[PDB]
């Protein structure tokens, strides 16, 4: 499962209430990531069909 | 002789030591004996803890 | 797998081909280099 | 006990702990 | 597998003299 | 080339110097320099080996369960109080493989020699073998 | 440790491969290195 | 004679506490002549020296 | 004042040195002692004899060796310049020391810790070569075939297209120099690599 | 040739003259570069705006206070997207996966380790995504050799 959020205050927040608030359980939290996205530089080289 | 330099040398080795007040004039010559002859003749008669 | 792995009497060895190291590392005072008697060449190394 | 350098306690080693930087480390149409 | 030296080329390659 | 053996032999090395500390009552380090354990047996101390003043490589162990990193760091061995170089006894000791490679080369050497000795009707002898006296995992010295 | 402040005791021994699995989760394999994640990372944001 | 000489190297022995300056401990010298040469029996070239010279 | 401070200097890095188990280790021991601005060849020349006056060679010095002059340019610039010194003063070792400054000397070398520029200074002639040089070659060649293998070395000998350029040990076409390269190379077990000039002899 | 787009913070650092240097450096050595540097109207202290990619802006906020004594406290906002210099098809990059990537070869990490962690199949077959006839037209094209 992933979590998006603002920022890295924004992330320490969630997941203290995920803690403590919510579900009183133990969880394991990989490494921050951004969010990608996808673009073209160019147009397209031959016609597709 | 490699740990005889590292500790400081023959003289800063003696330099902890009581060879001064034995009164010997030089560390050439002198030599340990291993044994007082008091403790080889005890050392099979049988003793106390 | 690259490794082959094996322990003997107080040893653990392990072996890596120069085919799969892929990787450069300092040839330690550990590190046995097995030649081939073929082409006289190091061909693997021996982690000890 | 810091960045993943050293030892949690130098209680049990007969060492005062004490992590030193290498020094030597080659930082390279 | 063929001897390293021989009688003079060592490794296949002949001892070169001067003639 | 096992980390696990250097802290091993440090804190063993450590509790045979507590041995002699306890019998004598007082454990404090300041009444017990280098001098009084590692200077020879001749000159008045316990002539101890030492393996275990050295310094301990270290890295990070997030990424050392997973893939062998260069050594970033190093951790502390023994302590000598002062400025003290308390020599290894492995830097004393030659490694098996050159031990292996030399002997290799000096048995070698050594039947060319015998058979050059043989060829001719001479004694092979001492003081041919100067160079190569005692080299080879059955020592040379084993001949004669 | 904070390198100028004070070192305690663990406060918490149980790290024992007891999982005997990397989890495949913390692995290298699926990771974005961009710099290194120092301990004052770990204690200014610790729930993150 | 053979045997009692062996109290001379156990002389020399017995020096276990200053029995001479090490290597990494020499400082400068006078008339020194420790450069000279090699004792090589078997040069790199003494095989070219008789692979071509006994088969001539 | 310099005779006793150059000692306690040699004494202090024979200590660091012996006090030591890996490489690593080593290196940052002795970039630890502060060193005259000027003798830095101290530092590498006692590495050297440490090298030498082992039994048997060990990689320890090699590695500690190319580290120094991986770490940086005047370490590298000070080996390169002790292999020229050793060079002329080989005779004044025995097989033993000079079979581990050839070892040393061979395992910078095939690490490229030095570069090639330091065969410069060898030439294979009689006038200038002598028995210590040849077998100190000797053992360097045969330690550079294993740990690279006698196919890169023919290019890397080859194709210098850099300011060593082996007049010695491929003498400049001259003499009697040719003949005795030739046999030389190939009596030591290159062989391979002097092909390309048996030629010459062809030629003229 | 398709590209990919990573977001860009805009920090607003508050700090004092003499610490200008160590906020630069940051910047320098985390892909973020400097917009604008000026004196700070009515108050003693100096306005630092730039952007920094939201990748490399993990802890900034802490170096930045730790190494400034407590003072130059920021504010990072999202800004907007930008191409990562590096190109994402390229088979011919073999990163080792211990360092990061360093320019021109960031954006074929970020992809192959983004797939790894979603589950999807390293493979991309370009050729899944168009029928046989188009790839005999790419043969016709001579550029079928990237894909």
């Amino acid at each position: 499962h992933t979590i998006f959020g603002t920022g890295e205050m924004y992330m320490d927040c969630l997941l203290y209430d995920l803690r403590t608030l919510y579900s009183e359980i133990e969880i394991r939290v990989s490494d921050p990531v951004a969010r990608f996205c996808e673009t073209a530089v160019d147009t397209s080289s031959i016609k597709c069909f | 002789v490699d740990v005889i330099q590292a500790l400081g040398g023959v003289e800063g080795i003696l330099e902890h030591t009581m060879f001064k007040a034995t009164g010997f004039p030089s560390w050439e010559g002198l030599f340990w004996e291993k044994a007082s002859g008091f403790e080889e003749s005890m050392k099979f008669k049988k003793l106390t803890n | 797998n690259p490794n082959l792995l094996f322990s003997m009497t107080g040893f653990e060895v392990r072996i890596l081909p120069k085919i799969r190291q892929n990787e450069e590392f300092s040839l330690k005072d550990g590190v046995w280099n097995l030649t081939d008697n073929r082409t006289k060449q190091r061909t693997a190394q021996a982690f000890i | 006990s810091y960045n993943g350098i050293g030892l949690p306690t130098p209680r049990g080693s007969g060492t005062n702990g004490y992590v030193m930087r290498n020094l030597s480390h080659v930082k390279k149409v | 597998i063929v001897p390293p030296s021989v009688n003079a080329s060592v490794n296949g390659y002949p001892l070169v003299d001067v003639n | 080339s096992t980390p696990e053996l250097l802290d091993l032999l440090v804190k063993c090395e450590s509790k045979i110097q507590t041995r002699v500390k306890i019998s004598l009552n007082s454990k404090m380090p300041s009444r017990f320099p280098p001098a009084v354990f590692y200077s020879p047996k001749e000159l008045g101390g316990l002539g101890m080996l030492s393996m275990g003043h050295v310094l301990i490589p270290q890295s990070d162990l997030r990424w050392s369960k997973q893939t062998d990193t260069g050594i970033t760091h190093f951790r502390s061995g023994m302590t000598t109080n002062g400025e003290h170089l308390i020599p290894n006894l492995y830097r004393y000791i030659q490694p098996w493989e050159s031990e292996f490679i030399d002997s290799q080369r000096v048995w070698a050497e050594y039947a060319m020699k015998r058979q050059e000795a043989l060829q001719q009707n001479r004694r092979l002898t001492l003081e041919d073998l100067e160079d190569s006296w005692d080299r080879g995992i059955p020592r040379i010295n084993t001949l004669f | 440790a904070i390198p100028g402040g004070p070192k305690f005791e663990p406060l918490y021994k149980d790290e024992a491969p007891e999982m005997e699995d990397w989890n495949e989760f913390n692995d290298i394999y699926k990771l974005i290195i961009r710099h290194p994640i120092k301990t004052e990372y770990r204690i200014a944001f610790p729930y993150l | 004679x053979x045997x009692x000489x062996x109290x001379x190297x156990x002389x020399x022995x017995x020096x276990x506490x200053x029995x001479x300056x090490a290597w990494f401990x020499x400082x400068x010298x006078x008339x020194x002549x420790x450069x000279x040469x090699x004792x090589x029996x078997x040069x790199x070239x003494x095989x070219x020296x008789x692979x071509x010279x006994x088969x001539x | 004042q310099t005779n006793a401070s150059l000692v306690n200097l040699r004494k202090s890095i024979y200590l660091t040195i012996m006090s030591s188990v890996d490489f690593e280790e080593c290196c940052h021991k002795l970039l630890k002692i502060d060193l005259p601005e000027g003798q830095e060849i101290e530092l590498c020349n006692m590495v050297i004899e440490c090298n030498s006056q082992e039994r048997t060679y060990a990689k320890f010095y090699g590695l500690i060796g190319e580290r120094f002059c991986k770490l940086s340019r005047t370490w590298r610039s000070t080996y390169e310049q002790c292999f020229k010194n050793y060079y002329e003063t080989i005779h004044r070792y025995e097989t033993n020391r000079l079979r581990n400054i050839a070892l040393f000397f061979a395992n910078l070398l095939s690490t490229d810790s030095i570069g090639w520029e330091v065969y410069d200074c060898v030439r294979l002639t009689e006038d200038d070569t002598t028995a210590s040089s040849r077998i100190f070659l000797k053992i360097m060649f045969q330690e550079i075939v294993e740990a690279l293998g006698l196919k890169s070395l023919v290019e890397r000998l080859h194709d210098p297209n850099l300011v060593p350029y082996l007049h010695g040990l491929f003498p400049v076409d001259e003499a009697r120099n040719v003949r005795f390269s030739i046999n030389y190379f190939t009596s030591i077990g290159l062989g391979a690599l002097t092909e390309e000039m048996r030629e010459y002899l062809l030629t003229m | 040739s398709p590209r990919l787009m990573e977001p860009v913070y805009m920090v607003e650092v508050h700090a004092p003259a003499d610490s200008l240097p160590i906020i630069y450096d940051l910047l320098t050595r985390r892909r973020g570069h400097v917009l604008q540097d000026i004196p700070r109207p009515g108050s003693p202290l100096y306005l630092v705006r730039a952007l920094i990619p939201v990748i490399d802006s993990c802890g900034f906020e802490t170096d930045l206070r730790v190494h400034t004594q407590g003072q130059a406290m920021c504010q990072m906002v999202f800004d907007h997207w930008q191409v990562v210099p590096g190109d994402p098809l390229d088979k011919s990059i073999k990163p080792k996966p211990l360092e990061p990537a360093r320019g021109s070869d960031l954006a074929r990490d970020f992809l192959i380790k983004t797939r790894r962690r979603k589950g999807l199949v390293e493979d991309v077959s370009t050729t899944r995504y168009f029928d046989q006839e188009m790839i005999d037209s790419l043969k016709e094209a001579g550029v079928v050799l990237s894909l």
